[PDB]
């Protein structure tokens, strides 16, 4: 009965699209504002295209090229990548926030 | 094959993180040495006080 | 033998003939009771169940 | 002492204004709050450090004399981890997702309650209270400058 | 994992994104939809009052 | 799939060949931090005195 519910509910297909896909996706400017604190020297402090700024940030973060894809208006990430970036961001700010 | 690809991608991610931390090791030791030297100075100062 | 395999059942020792596409891979005990099933190495009906 | 007695005379009174033993003594839990009342900004880590890492129950029971509180204040006055306004505004901007000089009050509450040395929700609501706008946004530059100059 | 974690994740997503959220309990009759709905309401009533 | 299994058996060993180093590095860091902590403790005792 549990197997039949997992089958009709599409539970395994749902897990697979989370693992095989990119369920985390952030607009270039939001990615900058959230995570530029992780890599503050990575962008020359003048104006820059948000997409190119995100490319520079992701290179300075040295993320594996399979963990992300870059779109027309968003960066896409594998599951759990943004969780790690959030943990690292929280660590940097915890000194100032204390 | 899809499961093997996801697994191998995670192993690749873990090895990349280990390599990055292995590179980070040098400056971590330099920092630990400088901060321990500062603590040695501070203990000398506090004993002198 | 191509289409079929023989297995011994852990609860019985009984030897049985099973079709190679009905066998499902098993996760290491490392993944016992994982909180998030997306983390399973082998993702199939038997592992989720 | 390496400290100006003219303000030591004020600190004697300001300490005594915390009176609840019935005499010239006050309990470890109060020590941080009296130091914060006299004008310093000790972290709770610093408070525990100068108190010699007391236990969480001992904090309720053990007590300072003013003669012991004065050097505590002196230690916190002379050396500090305190940052500055120009640093804190750069910290708050991490939450500024749009660049307008404003941040969401619910975000600042969540941050202060969850990160670092966690504040109570009652404290944090008193902090954000009065910085409302029609969007629920706080102007972090002025919030920081007011809290710091307060 | 808990219904409180799902509810808090939705509440934080609504405050962060400013996008409205849904909690959608989907099952057979007897599966626990109404009980979990009560727990979602209990959590929001406590945390967001 | 056979090629992926070969790549996986290569990658796991290549990662273990870094973990063997990380063991050493972690022990070194643990000792250096024990020394620095002892200096910080001596500093703190001297300041309290
Ligand atoms: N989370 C739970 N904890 C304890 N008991 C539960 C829980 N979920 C369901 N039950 C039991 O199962 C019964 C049916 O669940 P209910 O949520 O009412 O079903 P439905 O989803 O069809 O409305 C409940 O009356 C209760 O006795
Ligand atoms: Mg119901």
């Amino acid at each position: 009965l549990v197997l039949d519910q997992l089958r009709c509910n599409g539970v395994l297909e749902g897990i697979r699209i989370c693992r095989q896909g990119f369920p985390n996706r952030v607009v270039f400017q939001e990615f900058r504002q959230r995570y530029e604190i992780l890599t503050p020297n990575s962008i020359p402090k003048g104006f820059m295209d948000g997409k190119q700024a995100c490319v520079l940030m992701i290179k300075a973060l040295e993320l594996d090229s399979n963990l992300y894809r870059i779109g027309q208006s968003k960066v896409f990430f594998r599951a759990g990548v943004l969780a790690h970036l959030e943990e690292e961001r929280d660590l940097k700010i915890t000194d100032v926030i204390i | 094959l899809d499961d093997l690809l996801v697994d191998l991608d995670h192993q690749r991610q873990s090895a990349c993180n280990l390599e990055k931390k292995q590179k980070k090791f040098d400056q971590l030791l330099a920092e630990e040495k400088t901060i321990s030297a500062k603590y040695a100075e501070e203990r000398d100062r506090a004993e002198a006080e | 033998v191509g289409e079929e395999a023989i297995v011994e059942l852990v609860e019985n020792g009984k030897k049985v003939k099973v079709n190679k596409d009905d066998i499902q891979k098993m996760n290491p005990p490392k993944f016992s009771k994982v909180e998030d099933m997306a983390e399973l190495t082998c993702l199939n009906e038997a592992s989720v169940l | 002492c390496d400290f100006s007695e003219e303000q030591t005379a004020e600190f004697k009174e300001a300490f005594q204004l915390f009176d609840r033993t019935g005499d010239g003594k006050i309990l470890y839990s109060q020590c941080g709050d009296v130091m914060r009342a006299l004008g310093q900004n000790p972290t709770n880590a610093e408070v525990m450090k100068v108190l010699g890492n007391p236990k969480s129950d001992e904090m309720n029971l053990k007590t300072l004399k003013f003669e012991q509180f004065l050097p505590m204040m002196q230690t916190i006055a002379k050396n500090k981890d305190q940052g500055c306004f120009e640093d804190y505004v750069e910290g708050l901007r991490v939450f500024d997702k749009e660049g307008n000089g404003t941040v969401m009050g619910a975000e600042i509450r969540h941050v202060l309650v969850t990160l670092g040395e966690k504040m109570t929700e009652e404290e944090v609501e008193q902090l954000v209270a009065g910085h409302e706008d029609s969007n629920g946004c706080i102007n972090y530059e002025e919030l920081v400058r007011m809290v710091l100059s307060g | 994992p808990h219904i409180y974690a799902i509810t808090d994740t939705a509440y934080r997503s609504m405050m962060q994104d400013r996008e409205d959220q849904s909690i959608l309990c989907t099952g057979e009759s007897g599966a626990g939809k109404t009980e979990n709905t009560k727990k979602v309401i209990q959590y929001l009533a406590y945390v967001a009052s």
